[PDB]
RNA sequence: GCUCUCCCACCCGGGGGGCGGGGCGGACUGUCCCCAGUGCGCCCCGGGCGGGUCGCGCCGUCGGGCCCGG
RNA sequence: CAGUUUUAUCCGGUAAAGCGAAUGAUUAGAGGUCUUGGGGCCGAAACGAUCUCAACCUAUUCUCAAACUUUAAAUGGGUAAGAAGCCCGGCUCGCUGGUGUGGAGCCGGGCGUGGAAUGCGAGUGCCUAGUGGGCCACUUUUGGUAAGCAGAACUGGCGCUGCGGGAUGAACCGAACGCCGGGUUAAGGCGCCCGAUGCCGACGCUCAUCAGACCCCAGAAAAGGUGUUGGUUGAUAUAGACAGCAGGAUGGUGGCCAUGGAAGUCGGAAUCCGCUAAGGAGUGUGUAACAACUCACCUGCCGAAUCAACUAGCCCUGAAAA
RNA sequence: GGGCGGUACACCUGUCAAACGGUAACGCAGGUGUCCUAAGGCGAGCUCAGGGAGGACAGAAACCUCCCGUGGAGCAGAAG
RNA sequence: GUUUUAAGCAGGAGGUGUCAGAAAAGUUACCACAGGGAUAACUGGCUUGUGGCGGCCAAGCGUUCAUAGCGACGUCGCUUUUUGAUCCUUCGAUGUCGGCUCUUCCUAUCAUUGUGAAGCAGAAUUCACCAAGCGUUGGAUUGUUCACCCACUAAUAGGGA
RNA sequence: GUCUACGGCCAUACCACCCUGAACGCGCCCGAUCUCGUCUGAUCUCGGAAGCUAAGCAGGGUCGGGCCUGGUUAGUACUUGGAUGGGAGACCGCCUGGGAAUACCGGGUGCUGUAGGCUU
RNA sequence: GUCUCCGUAGUGUAGGGUAUCACGUUCGCCUAACACGCGAAAGGUCCUCGGUUCGAAACCGGGCGGAAACACCA
């Protein structure tokens, strides 16, 4: 026989936390550093670069911050890839670098800095910190904002980082957590990173799964083989991402057929019905009471 | 002979209001503060860096300086008879705007609206604020019944 | 415009009721339901309350307009 | 410009209040399973059963707080109330930057119904005497049993200053001063000292063998009284009631078991209804007991009362100095 | 009154303080003349006291596991 | 003019706890001067806790019976003959303990005068009222105020100026 | 009507028990070659897609607690100024003006100022 | 004038998980009986109530009792 600890005097002295911490999507101690602008700047916005990982999808957005809630300028989803010809393994490191490139030259095709500030065309793996150009309008910068994903050594977020940088954005970084870093002697290779970019570690399953057993090649490759993709088609697309289909970056949001405006959620039971229910229950309990006994 | 510490007699003053503890909300910071604006000062116990001395909690002044994380400010104080004009350097948490100037900046505009209009009309529209005058003679209609006679209650010991 | 009580009807003049009554859609809960209670949307009719404003005629000033005007 | 007010605005944790809200203190019962024990208790054992005292849980209840608080006044503390403002062009920048972005500073032009109320001439700049032993009251307040004691906050006074009144008086109440005529008043006062009621003054309470008589102030109580004047609640009024010049109270029994002898007149669970305007095994005297008597409760003759309780007003006791 | 006895002789924390600030007495309850290469400076990761239900020797209290768990723990010392 | 040394300018350290910072143990009854009622020892003042005195209430004691006489736990007052508290007046001086002698005064009355109640039969004794005109002693020991003891007596009551 | 990043004091948004959930979505779920880590491939990291409505999810429900606002308590408590107003004193009345808080009884249970994809 | 110890079988008395000595005193051991010497008894509100505790008499006060102390300088 113990004391109930959720009393009235537990609910009176109980200040709730913030809504995004109750729904645990965020961090305010990691935001307060990233989002404020120094007061001698006077309404000069501070661009951050959101990267979100979902279990079937990748999201890459750009946004500064205001008092009315932080405001998007340019979004880049990862299921707009099968326009271009990558249909399977939609969320690997390769599409994490392809999306950050689609974001990069989307923004450059919304500001008017396409031909200037190209970035990298080839795919090598080394540092390409993009320097600004004298006389011309200056470079573009945006600070990263990963969030709640431990940035250890080999994350898919950084592939989107290397994509937007090689696209032309000027993001500060250092090659210490990229696939190819030796944690005992501190050097860095490029080809291990380019073996990890194009899809060769994904490919090697065309042996360890194609030889040793054949039953598991159909237990977990059931959409490559349905879309008729062999393990040698690890191929370039980036000239298609570069050329001209950011004149529809937004895909031209599709028109909206007129909806019936029908409802799928039962509305709130009113007052003058909740005052009527307990008269039914009191008369039913008294007419099923006095009759019986 | 009391002491002369930094935070004498501030048990209830730097304390947080009831059920408002915790994290400083993020629309306190990203508001903009120019030079010339009028600012009241309220202390706070969370961020200990850059507190004001306890004798400014409530005063109101204007800005002369803006820094990386702080603004300078000019206030007035009364020391043993005279009045000193002194200046401090306060971090952002301990600071709000004052809305005292705003109903004047709403009445400068309303007056210049009431002046640009109807001047070309040759009209003479009243501009000065005039205090609440003595109220007008007015009729009271008692349709039908009579006023209700009151009665002072006889005493009884309530307790 | 909003819509309580004199009173109105379901029910025993009153309480309960009221904004009532009529037609249609959908939703609702205890009871076997009938029930009836509610209740939103759409439409019609009845009923009083509440002043604004537009207006009317009549009564009401040892009234007001150089104490209007002939 | 202001020892002030109004209209807008923020700040504060005091008096009050509150424990069915936290932090601490605390009284009494109520339902439960034992959550555990010390003993009854049947028991070769029990939370089996136990009286439970008891703590334990839940809803309730009695009181509290300078170093405890959810709420939260009154007075009170800063700011703002237009030309030192607004609004249009434009320039420079080596800091800030996606973008002449972002700011700041500059040359120019345009706009006066003076933008709440009331009152008043203001601004700065030199040299410098005296002082640094302080006191009282209204409220607010800490130590102390208390002090014409000690110690702080707000305003005002004596000190520095007299004048009419308080019989007299450094501070209280009126009022602040050049020398003088006339008038009127303030706090106070008008039987005489002593200017003024030598009013046909108005309405009532009060008798002391210690009456009593005007802010600070010079003295006094708890409790008492059929001394009196008002008041309050119910219970007896042509319901002869409320005192008494009044007609009388026991045939069963002479109670039961009782006192040696007691019949009511002595002891005991008891205490009734039966012609009963009247039961009491007597309120009582008497007698060795009764006999003989009266009475609680009841029956005769006349023209308006009782019980407590406010100390409710004055008066008295309470109340002893050189 | 001096003396013997104390430190109100430099500092800080609550209270007296009369709701800004300031404010006294040999007025209260208390403490200091230091300690630390980490108990300083960054970053990742975790969440405490107490309470329940269980589990070999295990008991009032060793360790493990599950649930509730707005600070009831801790932050070198006095207290906020 | 050259080399050694010293003096120079700048920054830390060597400490003053009476902590805005002197280098410092006692006594005078053989004592001296400058001053103070801003500051003690007497009296007097305002106060009355302690001391002394008197009330109300009524559980019990009292062979029985609360209140003839007494009164528990509780509570309201006066007195300045005890000690304390304070520091207002006097330190260019108010002559400071006791006793002898000598007048007067108060009453909270020990005895005497006149009267009430008793657990008052008489004799004795306790209790209270009006009441201070009249009395209230002789001696041993101690510096004594205070105490203690022997006798007588009507009684050997208490104090102020 | 949903996903991403938010705003304000962050409760009208919390907690407890129930229930229905169309399509796109979010998620539990399938696994351990790839220098990601652990005593442990559960957590963290990666490569995935056969299969399905409990899910801080989403919406409604409780004569719910809790919270948010309104009446009562109350012109009560308190209080700035003043009086030769009582009273032995304690403290209480008056004029002048300001003026609260619980218990108790009622109503509400997320707006979304928000930008990008989406019941379309 | 009040602060410092400490109270415990009949006597006096040793000391966070039991109430302990020495003597007082009943029965039993060696002996030739005697003394000395020895072993088992009774004996406890560890001053009277409330809290710390899983368990306190030894921890905490409030309190009643006794004893031993102190009051200096006209
Ligand atoms: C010091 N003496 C005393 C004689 C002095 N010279 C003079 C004298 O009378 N002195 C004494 C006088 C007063 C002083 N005293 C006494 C009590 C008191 N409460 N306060 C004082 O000041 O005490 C002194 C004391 O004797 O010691 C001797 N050498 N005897
Ligand atoms: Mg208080
Ligand atoms: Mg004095
Ligand atoms: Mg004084
Ligand atoms: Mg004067
Ligand atoms: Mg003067
Ligand atoms: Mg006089
Ligand atoms: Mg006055
Ligand atoms: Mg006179
Ligand atoms: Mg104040
Ligand atoms: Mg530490
Ligand atoms: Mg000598
Ligand atoms: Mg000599
Ligand atoms: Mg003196
Ligand atoms: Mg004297
Ligand atoms: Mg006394
Ligand atoms: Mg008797
Ligand atoms: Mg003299
Ligand atoms: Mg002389
Ligand atoms: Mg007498
Ligand atoms: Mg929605
Ligand atoms: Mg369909
Ligand atoms: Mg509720």
């Amino acid at each position: 026989f113990v004391k109930v600890v959720k009393n009235k005097a537990y609910f009176k002295r109980y200040q709730v936390k913030f809504r995004r911490r109750r729904e645990g999507k965020t961090d305010y101690y990691a935001r307060k550093r990233l989002v404020i602008q120094d007061k001698n700047k006077y309404n000069t916005p501070k661009y951050r670069m959101i990267v979100r990982v979902t279990n079937r999808d990748i999201i890459c957005q750009i946004a500064y911050a205001r008092i009315e809630g932080d405001m998007i300028v340019c979004a880049a989803y990862a299921h707009e890839l099968p326009k271009y010809g990558v249909k399977v393994g939609l969320t690997n490191y390769a599409a994490a670098y392809c999306t950050g490139l689609l974001l990069a030259r989307r923004l450059l095709n919304r500001f008017g800095m396409d031909k200037i500030y190209e970035g990298q065309v080839e795919v090598t793996g080394d540092e390409y910190n993009v320097e600004s150009i004298d006389g011309q309008p200056g470079a573009f910068t945006c600070y990263l904002d990963a969030g709640l994903a431990r940035t250890t050594t080999g994350n898919k977020v950084f592939g989107a980082l290397k994509g937007a940088v090689d696209g032309g954005l000027s993001i500060p970084h250092s090659t210490k957590r990229f696939p190819g870093y030796d944690s005992e002697s501190k050097e860095f290779n490029a080809e291990v990173h380019r073996k990890h970019i194009m899809g060769q570690n994904v490919a090697d399953y065309m042996r360890y799964l194609m030889e040793e057993d054949e039953d598991a090649y159909k237990k977990q490759f059931s959409q490559y083989i349905k879309n008729n993709v062999t393990p040698d088609m690890m191929e370039e697309m980036y000239k298609k991402a570069h050329a001209a289909i950011r004149e529809n970056p937004v895909y031209e949001k599709k028109p909206k057929r007129e909806v019936k405006k029908k409802r799928w959620n039962r509305p709130k039971m009113s007052l003058a019905q909740k005052k009527d229910r307990v008269a039914q229950k009191k008369a039913s309990f008294l007419r099923a009471q006095e009759r019986a006994a | 002979t009391n002491t002369k510490g930094k935070r004498r007699g501030t048990r209830y003053m730097f304390s947080r209001p009831f059920r408002k503890h915790g994290v400083v909300p993020l629309a306190t910071y990203m508001r903009i503060y120019k030079k010339g604006d009028i600012v009241d000062i309220k202390g706070m116990g969370t961020v200990q860096k850059g507190m004001p001395h306890k004798c400014y909690h409530g005063k109101t002044g204007r800005v002369y300086n803006v820094t990386q994380h702080a603004v300078g400010i000019v206030v007035n104080k009364q020391v043993k008879g005279k009045i000193l004009a002194k200046r401090i350097n306060v971090r952002i948490e301990h600071i709000k705007h004052s809305k005292s100037r705003d109903s004047f900046l709403k009445r400068v505009k309303e007056n210049d609206q009431k002046k640009k209009e109807a001047k070309e009309k040759g009209t003479w529209v009243q501009l000065k604020r005039q205090p609440a005058p003595p109220r007008e003679a007015h009729f009271v209609r008692t349709n039908g019944k009579e006023p209700e006679l009151l009665e002072p209650i006889p005493y009884e010991f309530m307790a």
